RNA sequence: CGGCGGGAGUACUAUGACUCUCUUAAGGUAGCCAAAUGCCUCGUCAUUUAAUUGGUGACGCGCAUGAAUGGAGCAACGA
RNA sequence: AAUUAGAUCUGUAACUUUGGGAUAAAGAUUGGCUCUAGCAUGCUAGAACUUUUACUAUGUAAGGAAUCUGACUGUUUAUU
RNA sequence: UGAAAACUACUUGAACAAUAUGUAUUAGAUCUGAUAUGUCGUAACAUGGUUGCUGUUGGAGAACCAUUAGCAGGAUCAUA
RNA sequence: UAUCAGCUAGUUGUUAAGGUAAUGGCUUAACAAGGCAAUGACGGGUAACGGUAUUACUUUGUAAUAUUCCGGAGAAGGAGCCUGAGAGACGGCUACUAAGUCUAAGGAUUGCAGCAGGGGCGAAACUUGACCUAUGGAUUUUAUCUGAGGCAGUUAUGGGAAGUAAUAUAUUGUUUCAUAUUGUAAAAGUAUAUGAGGUGAUUAAUUGGAGGGCAAAUCAAGUGCCAGCAGCCGCGGUAAUACUUGUUCCAAGAGUGUGUAUGAUGAUUGAUGCAGUUAAAAAGUCCGUAGUUUAUAUUUAAGAAGCAAUAUGAGGUGUACUGUAUAGUUGGGAGAGAGAUGAAAUGUGACGACCCUGACUGGACGAACAGAAGCGAAAGCUGUACACUUGUAUGUAUUUUUUGAACAAGGACGUAAGCUGGAGGAGCGAAGAUGAUUAGAUACCAUUGUAGUUCCAGCAGUAAACUAUGCCGACGAUGUGAUAUGAUAUUAAUUGUAUUAGAUGAUAGAAAUUUGAGUUUUUUGGCUCUGGGGAUAGUAUGAUCGCAAGAUUGAAAAUUAAAGAAAUUGACGGAAGA
RNA sequence: ACCAGGUUGAUUCUGCCUGACGUAGACGCUAUUCCCUAAGAUUAACCCAUGCAUGUUUUUGAUAUGGAAAAAUGGACUGCUCA
């Protein structure tokens, strides 16, 4: 007296909605080079990593 | 048993002593080799038989789906636990399956009893690509 | 010298630790078994054999087993 | 009805009322002649040679594993 | 030894049988304990309503009761 | 590895011979009884080829080492032999066992743990390719042979040098394309140079994560203890930063995660370097062998032996006496209840109890004095008089000369029950049987009643056998006591040695507490035994003891995130006082 | 030469579990170059189709102008595996 009939409910149930194309993300030094000046004119350093990086 | 002398008395004292550590016991007479479930190896394969599903201890509820199999390299029967949400509309019986442990050293975590087994591969098809939808099942 | 009962409900099915009730002098305890002691009976399961109503080991609501009318038990001994 | 059986040397289990079981079971040897070696002087070991091979004319235990019943030695319906 | 073919005697000795034993592993009717998940009581924690707890010997559906010796981890560090 | 304590018979030795290229019980005659062991013999297991070059981690060193090189053994399993300087040879021969293959049926024949390749097994591992270019071997190796050995193809096995942009839409110009030379045994490839075309939303970046540990969202939409996630703690009950999808952020980066072993974390194996009163942990108490260890200015303390006070002591054993009480037999008096409980009942008395008297017989036990007082290795030890026997301490110009502490093997004692044999039985009393209480009492209450508890001769060996504190040795703060005894002193005191009780400080400790439980991270005087998260469990099995009950030794499979010690604040008591 | 989370209404300890980090094998997802370095050891020292890995040398000279045999020399080294 075991169901197994509700085996993948929410998963199918959600609706899918498409994914959106996005420019081609740098990668190498000019990656780690986006992420430097982008934490200095914050204030990054200076505060000791006190703050909210991702904000939305 | 402290002297100069003394070595001899010394490492008769400390190999007694030595036999009451847990870890080190089941080393000497060798368990591994004798009881060992598995055998010694990372993977395994069996034959499906049932898929029928397991209840939670207190104080969470749910139900847990598993499926019984039989191996091929010893031929015992053993239960493994499937690892996620939609796999099992997949799976049909009279098919092959690879099996892969939990990692707690021979022990049952979460709060699944009595299970320390868990299914990886139907069919030659990652089962961890199939639940992103990456391939097909034939 | 002798004797040592019976019926009703109660924990998916099933069973009854527990409870109720007729009477009497007391209602078979420790043990044991289809045994030289079990009618139905060539009882049920295992094993011995190509094939067994025979033999051995387990089961028990025992027609009608049971404690010096002695119960349980085999080392030595047996035309 | 048949097989085993005397004597010498190795070897001997489960069980047990610790005395037994036990001569358990299982193997090997045995004639005739010529000598050597012991001391207790008629008994016992060893060696060489030889053959249509040796306790066997007479006498002389088949063995093992279990169950029921009686403790044992003993006695009884002269004539089923 | 023999013209040779071959016969005879020692030495090493593969394989095949009968039993004794040592080390692992495994079927079996019946069926002992333990771990993980409603029925009948109230043994323990307050002087838990008979103060508790070790050791031995007997009883019983169940926790547990009762004789005898001991301890305080007690309800007493204490009054001719 | 002790749940393997005795083992060995050509085994140990002497003389002699044979045989080998050679020493030797290497083999054979004769004689003799030797040889090895708690410093572990003889057995059992290995998922055991030994060292080494080389990796890790380290404060005196551990762990891995099939992998480079040196050494040993085998060619399906065993045995035997020829040739030869060298084989017990296997791309040499003979026989047996397990597997086969060809045939015209008489016979003949095969060993890929050599290089490719196929089958099986598994979670798991590559071309049925070219060649003597370089290093070597084959008795001079410039042209013979060489699947030894080189040269190329297949694979996320790892380690390096690098890419996927830079300057401000634009400029310039790295890879994906081709071609010469160098080179190759012949072909690649690398390097040097040269050509064109025009693109970094491009031919040119992925994997895992976002509650804490642990860097990064209380962002949005769906589902509502369902579906699901989580190494551990933990989220999911219509507003989920903890599941499903979508946006954005973080870590590493040509890689990134999941999993099975095995190391470090671990001062949870402790020699350096843990803990043993209460958390797991000191055998019930002594004697004594092997192993461990020691005070010395080398001649002397300590030890052992021996005196005095016949000091002091419920230390032990045995004969003789004695004390009241409970119970019973009996002579006098008298005539209704006696005895128990919170309160009662069965039981008990006119064949005369219960009470006051006079005499007797038996069994057990030494009241009050009686203590934080004494003796004993521990369990233990209270009436008197004798007999036998025995401790520790204090004094002191007594003998000897290092004989010591603690202990695997072995030995003795050991309350209370419980067993076999004989003696005895007053009170008490498991088991059994009756009266009350209760829903139920086979329990507490009460009345009876057997074994036992008493003595002698023996087995047995367990306790909260507790100071829950192993034994020996050096140093320590004051005050009030206790037992023994010596000196000074004398009727008034203060002083020596050995034990022992308590209070206040000081140390140490997690704390309660505390002259050791102190002299410790600035850890060491010597020696035996025990513990390693709870539960399964002092349970199974084997061995040794016992007349028996039973005692000593003593696991595992499957399980589980807690179990536990000391102390503060509340709440509760069918707990106590003001 | 380095520690963190978990027993309670809150505190201090003993004690274990877990996280963080190495070394050999297997696996999932994704990959543009070049040079170096490795690949049936773990279970089965289990069975093998086919092709190939040991022959050289005037020393004599096959009714034979350069090869038949016989002699001589090495096949006991090298390589593979760990019962
Ligand atoms: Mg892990
Ligand atoms: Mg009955
Ligand atoms: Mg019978
Ligand atoms: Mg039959
Ligand atoms: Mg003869
Ligand atoms: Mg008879
Ligand atoms: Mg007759
Ligand atoms: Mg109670
Ligand atoms: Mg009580
Ligand atoms: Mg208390
Ligand atoms: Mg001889
Ligand atoms: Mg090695
Ligand atoms: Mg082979
Ligand atoms: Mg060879
Ligand atoms: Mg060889
Ligand atoms: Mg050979
Ligand atoms: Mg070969
Ligand atoms: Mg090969
Ligand atoms: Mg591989
Ligand atoms: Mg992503
Ligand atoms: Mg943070
Ligand atoms: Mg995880
Ligand atoms: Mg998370
Ligand atoms: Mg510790
Ligand atoms: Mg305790
Ligand atoms: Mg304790
Ligand atoms: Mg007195
Ligand atoms: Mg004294
Ligand atoms: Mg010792
Ligand atoms: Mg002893
Ligand atoms: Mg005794
Ligand atoms: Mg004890
Ligand atoms: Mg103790
Ligand atoms: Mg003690
Ligand atoms: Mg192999
Ligand atoms: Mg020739
Ligand atoms: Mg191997
Ligand atoms: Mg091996």
């Amino acid at each position: 007296q075991i169901n197994i009939k509700k085996a993948g409910k929410v998963k199918n149930q959600t609706p899918k909605v498409a994914k959106q194309e996005k420019q081609r993300a740098k990668t190498g030094r000019c990656a780690n080079r986006r992420k430097y000046e982008a934490r200095l004119e914050m204030g990054y350093f200076e505060c000791n990593g006190k703050m909210k990086l991702n904000l939305k | 048993m402290n002297g100069l002398f003394a070595a001899n008395d010394l490492i008769k004292s400390r190999k007694v002593k030595r036999r009451s550590d847990p870890y080190y016991r089941k080393k000497i007479l060798g368990t591994k080799y004798k009881h060992s479930k598995i055998g010694n190896g990372p993977q395994a394969k069996g034959i499906v038989l049932e898929k029928t599903g397991v209840e939670a201890k207190q104080p969470n509820s749910a139900v847990r789906k598993i499926v019984k199999i039989q191996l091929i390299k010893t031929g015992k029967k053993i239960s493994a636990f499937v690892p996620h949400d939609g796999s099992l509309n997949y799976i049909e019986l009279n098919d092959e399956v690879v099996v892969e442990g939990f990692g707690k050293k021979g022990h049952s975590c979460g709060d699944i009893p009595g299970i320390s087994y868990k299914v990886v591969k139907v069919q030659n098809v990652s089962l961890l690509a199939l639940f992103k939808g990456k391939k097909e099942k034939p």
